[PDB]
């Protein structure tokens, strides 16, 4: 009969009682849809997630909503299975809940449709690819500066205003339109408006048909806020597995999943850890990253923004997310007021991927040299500031020469810029930057202008736009 | 004594960007102690408070 | 056991005058680390002097530290200990460097350091 | 078969368990023997945690409990304009009873995303320093943090004042105030004539902790329905502390297991579930907008603690008050360093954009170099300039208490200050300059007037500075 | 003491004085009584019904139409933590603030109330 | 039936509770039907506490549970050489099952007091910096201690590789690490060769916390089948703070009271009883040797935290890794003033004691010299020999990524640094002379490596000298 009764209401947390040889797994889907038998009554529809068995046939679950109107002794059926989600095309230009239902106005999935468990253990170290191989977003800082790894997380670090939506817009047409993948945007714990407001952005760049999107609103509970992240995740899977191709993930903010696991905890009452956190916070960060991982047929890739708490870089929640990152970009509004459209600071970023053994040689040398060159300049700047100019030497002057051309040549002019701006977008490999860079490095082109090597993309724009210019 | 009142006044402004400078560092040494025991005293109220709530 | 009438007048005179100067020579570290040696007065400069001279020989080499250094290790007698020190609060020592008291022992040790290194 | 029926077991600190009561709901409304109204909040195996809305000193144990069958709801209409009333729909002056025909659930789903459209249309709150470097859009909830002592009720006094002739309804709740502040409070908006477009939700120290807690819900769901209409509804919450304070207390004599601070679990939860209700709804949905001023206080200045953590995690924006600024004479008292709007830009005029990035710098400069008036020593040329300007600045942005500002004659006013008019002004006539400029202009600059307002848009610069030489010349200095 | 002066308050309509010598014990003695009674800890180890027992007493000390209850309260803050909760609760009910300044008296300028510390709303 | 099976009662968090298994014992592995086994810690009155070591998802309250009649324990043989398993000895890589006959149990006793013997024989790291500022000796535990990315993982790496004609048998334990790595470490040593005599364990972050728990002691008892033969066996832990947080998970969701930094009050012994096992044991108990090289992970260079501290009073001797100065990138940099080993020397080859000798002081004096910011004294010996001296040491300590290097030609390089050979050569091209001089001698000075490989002695100082003096001849600087 698989039927179960409603025997306690306390918040978010409620506990249904099974017949005996018959309780659900844990994290199974229980659904409760009531029809109002008399005016003292509330239609009901509600799903709750299996988290405990408590022993006497009763299971404790969290629910996915409000819980007003509940009524011990109600009638509450299991699925069979954890919380299923749709995927495949269908999914492409859609805002989905936690509970995969269609957040938008266009209408319902058909219930025939595909769906696959959002709980699903970590591929085997027996399918993981054997080898490290580089992602090439066509971004010429990031490309050289902190490259990026198939099936490696990214941290991104920035404020408001500093670009960051224009910069996941261009990686997700970056990578859409040179590799054929399709990118998922996951929204944890983030604000309704500015959900709303990227939602439009993506809408009027063009950049919307080759996403889905996942929002957690901030005011659902934490169970739908801590399992909104896996049903992206999920979402992102079926396109690495059978689709066989390369998948971005974007997660709005992991430390608010975190802090949700936090609460979830709380709620259950298990007993705190560390500075307050879930004792089981790091099996759970775990849990969550080993699924974005590169097989041999395929791989994910996921960009996270980190939120860090009281800038407390030893806090528990950083300090757990940190050690599954492979790489960071920050970025700088000081870039930012500069005019460098990207602004990323070419220092502050860091990549595990920048290796004579991964990147090549060449590629390496040509990355210190440009580092070492942006570093001495930026002792030289306080130089130039309070002394004079002519206490430069020969070799100070040159490099101060040399470093303006480095920073401006590491802008670029992105695809999603050009409906603000007119000129087309740019797409730049990777040998293309570093012979451009070793050009510059050794000096070819110290005659031409400074103003010249601005948003141009490879190395003849800059000469173009000099002969054009003069 | 004019070339003795300008190195005067040279020194002067070098001594106090040094010492500027110590006390930067300092603060941001002091701000790490900060952090830890800040933490410390979070873990040590939460811990008392759970203990306090299972002793019922 | 640290009274005048256990160990000695002496011992207890020249035990109350070591601790004093380094108390204020931990005192001054704060200044130091800020504004450095230059802004203090003419005394602190040698109760400084003194100070680092007395940490320095405060430390000893030990018999059982002998096989991981090679230094064969002292027995200093406390009435050689407390002539030592009453020496070098009485600024007989101020000229030698202070390297030469690390880890010598006996107070002669700090002369046969400091001129087999060349002063 | 007892199942509207129930028998009380335990009575203390406000909190009855009941036996029987088999088909009440979670949340729902119930009442005592003795007309004392109770809301069921525990729902456990076999019995029922109630929280007692009243006097609970009349109830013992084996008196008789009876179901409702109504989840807690509150009056809604426009005859709650100009009544005092707590969060039961009950009133608490001496006026009479209400006429309002319909109820809503205080919990309710908040608008979807798709249902919401970008902020776009200012919020005028009559303060400089606000409307300047700190905006409000309409549907944006922005947060007003401070300790006590900084006239924060202040604040929520003129914003509210100000929406006079700006066709705006404005809902103030009132959550562990003391009686006697919310009756000044009161008196003083009938005397300006707020109360005929506003109401007050009163939720004292002395009332239990559920009605604290309950307070801000009963208000939002009175603003929703005239923001569902259409319409466009402000709503403070005078502080948001007390009410998670109150939840605390429930919680804790349910014995819910504590967190942090012996906070619950769900405080974050509770507190956006009650902010995310704030929104600019679309076209589709009528055009409607609430806006939401919650108030956070703070002890010592210290923004690290939990509750405002949350808050600040929460909100889109933060007005930041100094007790040193206060207790300098500064009566808005606003730390423009420490406060930000997300929204800012969007949510301002032309004209106000035109002036307020130079007034920002001035401002950030004088701040950079404050430490450091007291010596005349300095480079004469950019340090005496900029602690020149920056005076003038902080002069410019001072206010007299229960006097809004339009918005014309502050981008007038701060245009004359950014532009270096007001160089020569003595600071200490900085004020004075100000009173008789604004008397100058609603004498003979009512063309200027005219065309900032119905055009959004700076008028003729020469004018202008045509303008500002003439009244110049009739100024006299002391 | 309260009811006391409520008495004068009501039937005799005058103005009165009320003084408390030390405010913060009556929270104290409540958070050790608490413990006993068995309720959940608070934040600091105190009652859950902090706020709730100093509303209750504070709120009766009101003006009416007849007469009025003003109350000069002593108010004594452990180690100078103003963060505590008990002093955090008080702060919230207060109206004006006199500081006496040992210095003053030092100096004879009686009744050495600071000039400076005190404020009033 | 009760005496050997029992009844599910209670399944979460990875703990469960059964009714019946009246004779289990103490420390028992039971299966459930799901077939994911279990230990029994609580042997309690009426129930039994499991702990289940695997994925708890598939049991559920009523799943029978049946005993097995074994206390904990591992497979373990030759025939687990080249293979990569978890902490139950189950294949993970595939490749088909595993072939073991014999198994070893999970705790164990260490040898006693008169079981063991002094450490006298070097353990090669193939790193030129270990190898000639903190020796190892084959019996000692040495602790890598160090912030996170700072090569740890590529020092171990290294380690291990460098084992490759010498009579040790080297095992990896990975706990807490991405699966990703671990594939590609697996990956690194299968392409070196150093599979032919090296076991994996490992346990990813996914893993469930009994199974990081647990696989140390898994590593250790494979190690110990090894040592108790007569061979010697080198044992690396990668995350003993990851162990530690997964049994601080494991005692808080069991409810016991935490204690510092909410870990148990017995996480000292978790790790002492662990460490404990690795000794050198005497001709009498068969001259056998267990060495361990563990890793602690620290937040901003801290080494007074609890775990750090308490690992630090148990191995003999630590590395400290420099994350500031690991700015080089290929190596890190060992910061030579916390860096000890109190066990080694006796343990190093007799040519390293006499050459090392003058390279710590040369070190130690550029470390303390340096940080000046470019003084302007510049007084000759006291700083331009010392501080050329110095950079000269820093180049030559630096190493290339996977190249370890023999120990007679690290001997080598050492004597032709510190004898004025280099004083001569500018710091950029000390990298190149180095290689230019390994390939000359191993092509010309094979009387010399003989030498140095026969005895453990320096050979004769007129013929290095002249060797080196030709070598110099052949040398073109840039």
């Amino acid at each position: 009969m698989t039927r179960g009764r409603v025997i306690q209401v306390m918040g978010p947390v409620v506990d249904v009682k099974f017949e005996n040889g018959h309780l659900p797994a844990i994290y199974n889907a229980l659904k409760i849809q009531h029809k109002a038998r008399n005016e003292n009554e509330v239609d009901i529809d509600l799903t709750l997630e299996v988290a405990l068995h408590l022993g006497d046939d009763t299971v404790r679950t969290i629910a996915m909503a409000s819980t007003d109107g509940l009524i011990r002794g109600m009638e509450v059926i299991d699925t069979g299975a954890p919380i299923s989600v749709p995927v495949g095309e269908v999914t492409l230009g859609r805002v989905f809940n936690v509970l995969g239902e269609p957040i938008d106005l266009e209408g319902d999935i058909p219930a025939d449709a595909r769906r696959d468990p959002i709980h699903r253990p970590a591929p085997k170290f027996e399918e993981l690819a054997t080898e490290v191989e580089i992602l090439e977003t066509g971004i010429k800082v990031v490309d050289l500066l902190a490259p990026y790894i198939k099936g490696g997380k990214i941290g991104l670090f920035g404020g408001a205003g500093v670009g960051k939506t224009v910069l996941i817009q261009e990686l997700i047409h970056n990578i859409a339109q040179e590799h054929g993948g399709i990118s998922v945007f996951a929204g944890v714990g983030e604000r309704t408006r500015e959900g709303n407001d990227l939602y439009h952005e993506m809408k009027d760049s063009g950049v919307i048909s080759k996403t889905a999107m996942v929002f957690g609103q901030m005011n659902e509970p934490p169970g739908a806020r801590m399992r909104v992240a896996l049903t992206g995740l999920t979402m992102a899977e079926y396109f690495r597995d059978e689709q066989g191709q390369d998948v971005l993930l974007f997660i709005d903010n992991i430390f608010r999943f975190t802090q949700a696991g936090s609460e979830v905890s709380a709620l259950l009452g298990r007993m705190p850890s560390a500075v307050g956190y879930q004792p089981t916070l790091a099996t759970e960060m775990g849990q969550l990253q080993e699924r974005i991982t590169s097989t041999a047929k395929g791989s994910i890739t996921s960009i996270q923004a980190i939120y860090v708490p009281a800038d407390d870089y030893t806090d528990p929640a950083p300090a757990t997310t940190f050690s599954h990152l492979d790489a960071t970009t920050n970025l700088e509004r000081k870039l930012a007021e500069m005019g460098i459209y990207p602004a990323v600071d070419p220092l502050a970023s860091t990549s595990r991927a920048l290796a004579p053994e991964i990147v090549g040689e060449e590629h390496y040398q040509v990355a210190r040299k440009v580092q070492q060159t942006l570093q001495r300049y930026k002792e030289l700047q306080d130089i130039i500031a309070i002394l004079g100019m002519d206490e430069l030497s020969d070799e100070d002057k040159l490099v101060v020469h040399r470093a303006r051309r480095i920073q401006f040549f590491l802008s670029q002019n992105f695809h999603v810029a050009e409906q603000f701006t007119g000129q087309p977008g740019s797409y730049v490999p990777v040998k293309e930057t570093v012979r451009g860079f070793k050009e510059i490095l050794e000096g070819k082109y110290d005659h031409l202008p400074e103003d010249a090597f601005r948003l141009v993309g490879r190395i003849e724009e800059v000469v173009e736009k000099a002969k054009a210019m003069g | 004594l004019l070339d003795a009142k300008a190195s005067e006044h040279a020194a002067r402004m070098t001594a106090m960007k040094n010492a500027t400078d110590n006390a930067n560092e300092l603060i941001r040494t002091l701000t790490l102690s900060y952090n830890r025991a800040r933490q410390a005293a979070i873990t040590q109220e939460i811990t008392e408070i759970v203990a306090g709530a299972n002793a019922l | 056991a640290l009274a005048p009438e256990i160990v000695g007048e002496e011992h207890y005179q020249v035990a109350r005058k070591v601790q004093q100067t380094l108390q204020r020579y931990k005192e001054l570290q704060d200044i130091i680390a800020i504004l450095g040696m230059d802004e203090l007065s003419d005394e602190d400069k040698l109760v400084v002097h003194r100070a680092r001279r007395i940490q320095f020989f405060l430390s000893q080499n030990f018999h059982v530290a002998e096989q991981f250094t090679g230094q064969p290790g002292s027995y200093v007698p406390v009435k050689e200990t407390v002539r030592g020190f009453k020496e070098i609060l009485e600024g007989k020592y101020d000229h030698l460097p202070e390297d030469a008291f690390r880890l010598v022992g006996r107070i002669e040790e700090v002369v046969e350091k400091a001129k087999a290194m060349g002063v | 078969q007892v199942s509207d029926v129930g028998t009380v077991i335990q009575v203390g600190d406000g909190i009855a368990r009941a036996h029987g009561l088999d088909n009440v709901m979670s949340g729902e409304l119930v009442e005592f023997a003795n007309g004392v109204m109770g809301m069921a909040l525990n729902l456990e195996e076999n019995n029922v945690g109630i929280v007692i809305l009243g006097p609970y000193t009349g109830i013992k144990e084996g008196d008789e409990v009876r179901r409702t069958g109504r989840i807690m709801e509150v009056p809604v209409g426009e005859a709650l304009i100009g009544r005092v009333v707590n969060p039961l729909g009950q009133p608490v002056d001496g006026l009479g009873p209400v006429e309002t025909t319909e109820t809503r659930p205080i919990e309710s789903p908040a608008p979807g995303v798709m249902d919401r459209r970008s902020v776009h249309e200012p919020l005028q709150t009559g303060i400089k320093a606000i409307d300047a470097l700190v905006p409000i859009g309409r549907g944006q909830r922005e947060l007003i943090i401070g300790d006590r002592q900084t006239g924060k009720t202040s604040v929520a006094i003129d914003t509210i004042i100000n929406q006079k002739d700006q066709n705006m309804i404005s809902i103030y709740v009132a959550i562990g105030q003391k009686e006697s502040t919310v009756r000044t409070v009161v008196e003083t908006l009938r005397k300006h004539g707020a109360l005929d477009y506003t109401i007050v939700v009163t939720a004292s120290a002395s009332q239990p902790a559920p009605l604290l807690f309950l307070a801000p819900y009963a208000g939002v769901a009175m603003g929703e329905y005239f923001m569902y209409k259409g319409k466009h509804v402000l709503v403070v919450y005078d502080d948001l502390s007390k009410q998670a304070a109150a939840y605390r207390e429930l919680s804790l004599l349910l014995r819910r297991p504590p967190g942090r601070e012996a906070y619950p679990g769900d405080i974050f939860y509770l507190h956006s579930r009650l902010l995310e209700r704030a929104a600019k709804l679309s076209d589709a949905k009528g055009g409607g907008s609430l806006t939401a001023l919650p108030f956070v206080e703070t002890q010592a200045g210290d923004i690290s603690a939990y509750i405002p953590t949350n808050v600040i995690s929460i909100t889109d924006g933060q007005i930041f008050l100094q007790s040193d600024l206060f207790f300098s004479g500064v009566r808005p008292a606003i730390n423009a360093g420490l406060s930000v709007s997300r929204v800012g830009g969007a949510a301002q005029i032309k004209a106000m954009k035109k002036v307020a990035g130079t007034l920002r710098l001035d401002l950030a400069a004088y701040r950079e170099l404050e430490a450091f008036a007291q010596f005349g020593s300095d480079l004469d040329k950019a340090t005496q300039a900029k602690l020149a300007r920056g005076a003038r600045t902080v002069e410019v942005l001072k206010q007299d208490l229960h006097q809004p500002i339009p918005v014309e004659k502050q981008v007038l006013i701060i245009y004359a200050l950014t532009r270096g008019f007001l160089d020569d002004i003595p600071v200490e006539d900085v004020r004075r300059f100000e009173k008789e400029f604004y008397l100058f202009l609603d004498q003979n600059g009512q063309h200027l007037l005219e065309h900032i307002r119905t055009t959004k848009d700076l008028p003729n610069e020469d004018d202008l500075n045509k303008a500002i030489e003439a009244f110049k010349k009739t100024f006299v200095v002391s």
